[PDB]
């Protein structure tokens, strides 16, 4: 039956980090009563932390924006290739920001390229589609949100090679339709391009913040 | 095949920057249009 | 920056014990949370033990908990692994290892510096 | 104001992990970016970031087990400092209402 006790605290450590917040300690042993045939055990901790604080700010890395809007599908010092079986480029461009106190610079191509077809105010064949799928209730939380599907007048998309192989070094390209269309269809109710309707959402639950809920 | 290219007042020479120096904001642009031009010199050719 | 030294590997039989030391840098001891890894004939170098930087904090690999116990002496520089009940799988070259820790409970089992190892051979 | 100090944002679900004390201030904790922070044991952990949008939560039970009803799900932005896409301030909410059915008829 000895009661046992603590010792010197030892040395503080430095703060660890050059940034922001770390933490210190300082050890301490039992070692000078020591329990021996039973007691207790020292009563307490053998170990103390402490919060160290830099106020310096700490690096972060640069993220990639969204990309940007496709350029136009024409040639490079020549005109346009509108409404004609002429297979083209355009060009996107992201943005790095966020970038500060040395962080690491965006990773990956900030240029996009791919080939392209132009339909650009093209006059073309169209088919109305079917019903749409019915989109949100809108407004969400606000007095008697409603749905919205529509059928639209599609173009019927020429019927051009999608695949054409290039040589220099044999590369083949995925190309795409780019541009704003003139679907030309006959009318349905009165309207020619888009005809939609609304229905409103039964049995709407109300918004309660989550801040709010939880407490 | 000792051929040897020599640098006159006919040759042409600029830098491209590593990817990183493309994220400074006076190489980003220059990055584009030497990239470009790179998929537009083995895809187009000269059109004269 | 840190520099770790391990020691007192060796030829011991099936069941026997030995207990392996690792010198650390001493001005710096303090700051990295310590482990030992080991790394057998054909095998990938594996988790053994870990200790936090205050020698309160354990973490161990499942085989073998209840085998080795990792202390840590923060008056002398050093941690230790007591192997006991040693078979013929834990032969190994062991390898001590020093990791920058915020928090000084924090057991880690990534780790940035490490030794040059000491052979432990077990002989059935 | 001070502030706890939290060293790991979960995301998953919001809560802040690793407590590495407190009195502190907001600004010397959110100078690492990666850390977090929340007043007292009473919730809403906001990572010390910059303000982005977190991911849509699982719709909510629809509103009645017969014919259409209507069902919500939740989006919280969370950050410090700034603002994220729509002038929303850092605990603001945007929701999503949706026609579901639990039995067709
Ligand atoms: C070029 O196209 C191929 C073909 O795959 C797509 O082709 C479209 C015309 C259309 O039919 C689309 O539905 C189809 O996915 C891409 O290759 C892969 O194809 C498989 C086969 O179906 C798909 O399951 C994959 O999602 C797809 N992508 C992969 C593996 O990344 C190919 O990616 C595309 N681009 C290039 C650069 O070759
Ligand atoms: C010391 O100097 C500062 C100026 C920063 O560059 C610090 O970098 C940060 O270090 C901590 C760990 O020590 C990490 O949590 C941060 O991610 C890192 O940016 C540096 O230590
Ligand atoms: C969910 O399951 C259904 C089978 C009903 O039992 C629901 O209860 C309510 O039943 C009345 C008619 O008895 C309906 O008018 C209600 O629309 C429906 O909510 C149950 O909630
Ligand atoms: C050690 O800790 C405190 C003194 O710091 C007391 O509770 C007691 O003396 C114990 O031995
Ligand atoms: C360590 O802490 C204080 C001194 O800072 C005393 O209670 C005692 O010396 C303990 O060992
Ligand atoms: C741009 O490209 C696509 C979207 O068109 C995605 O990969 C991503 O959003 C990127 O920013
Ligand atoms: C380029 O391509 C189309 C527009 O034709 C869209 O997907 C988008 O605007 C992209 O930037
Ligand atoms: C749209 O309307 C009907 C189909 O709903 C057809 O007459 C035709 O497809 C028109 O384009
Ligand atoms: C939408 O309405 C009905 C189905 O609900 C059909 O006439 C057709 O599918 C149309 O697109
Ligand atoms: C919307 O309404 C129902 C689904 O609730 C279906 O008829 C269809 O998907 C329509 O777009
Ligand atoms: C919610 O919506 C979609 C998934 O439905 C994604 O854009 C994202 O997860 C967002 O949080
Ligand atoms: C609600 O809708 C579907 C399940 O019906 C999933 O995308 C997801 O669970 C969402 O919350
Ligand atoms: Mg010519």
């Amino acid at each position: 039956g000895v009661a046992g006790g603590w010792g010197p605290w030892g040395p503080v450590s430095p703060c660890p980090v050059t940034c922001g917040l770390g933490q210190t300690m300082e050890q301490r042993t039992c070692n000078h009563p020591v329990p021996q045939h039973g007691g207790p055990f020292c009563a307490g901790d053998a170990t103390r932390t402490h919060i160290c604080n830099t106020a310096v700010p700490c690096p972060v890395d640069g993220e990639w924006d969204s990309w940007g809007e496709w350029s136009p599908c024409i040639r490079r010092n020549m005109k346009s290739i509108s409404c004609q079986e002429i297979p083209g480029q355009q060009s996107r461009g992201r943005t790095c920001r966020g970038r500060k106190f040395d962080g690491h610079r965006c990773a990956g191509q900030q240029q996009d390229i791919r080939h392209c077809y132009s339909i650009q105010h093209c006059p073309l064949k169209g088919s109305w589609s079917e019903w749409s799928t019915w989109g949100l209730c809108m407004p969400p939380c606000g007095p008697n949100p409603t749905r919205a599907r529509q059928r639209l007048c599609t173009p019927l998309l020429p019927k051009y090679p999608p695949t054409v192989s290039m040589v220099e070094g044999q590369g083949e390209k995925n190309v795409t339709f780019w541009g704003r269309p003139l679907p030309r269809c006959e009318e349905l109710q009165g309207q020619k391009l888009v005809v939609e309707e609304k229905r409103p959402c039964l049995h709407v639950p109300a918004c309660k913040d989550p801040e709010e809920e939880e407490l | 095949p000792n051929l040897s290219y020599i640098i006159g007042k006919d040759t042409w020479v600029e830098h491209w920057p590593e990817e990183d120096e493309c994220q400074d904001e006076e190489n980003q642009k220059q990055c584009q249009d030497l990239g470009a031009f790179t998929e537009s010199m083995v895809v187009f050719g000269c059109p004269n | 920056q840190v520099q770790l030294v391990e020691s007192g590997g060796g030829l011991v039989q099936a069941g026997g014990s030995l207990r392996l030391s690792c010198a650390a840098s001493e001005r710096t001891f303090t700051i990295y949370a310590m482990g030992w890894f080991r790394q057998a004939p054909g095998k990938e170098r594996e988790f053994v033990a870990a200790i936090s930087r205050s020698g309160e904090n354990t973490d161990y690999a499942d085989s073998v908990k209840g085998r080795f116990t990792i202390s840590r002496d923060n008056n002398k520089n050093t941690i230790s692994l007591q192997m006991n009940s040693l078979k013929p799988e834990d032969t190994a070259v062991y390898y001590c290892a020093a990791g920058r820790a915020i928090l000084v409970h924090t057991t880690k089992k990534e780790y940035d510096h490490w030794g040059q190892g000491t052979q432990v051979t077990v002989s059935s | 104001d001070p502030v706890l100090c939290f060293t790991q944002y979960e995301e998953s679900s919001g809560k802040c992990k690793g407590l590495l004390g407190g009195g502190v201030s907001v600004e010397d904790c959110c100078l690492n970016t990666a850390f977090a922070y929340q007043k007292r044991s009473g919730g809403l952990c906001q990572p010390c970031r910059s303000p982005r949008w977190s991911l849509w939560s699982t719709w909510a039970p629809c509103s009645v087990t017969c014919s259409e009803g209507s069902q919500l799900r939740y989006r919280r932005c969370v950050g410090w400092n700034g603002q994220c896409s729509g002038k929303v301030a850092p605990g603001t909410l945007e929701w999503q209402l949706q026609a579901c059915e639990d039995q067709q008829c």
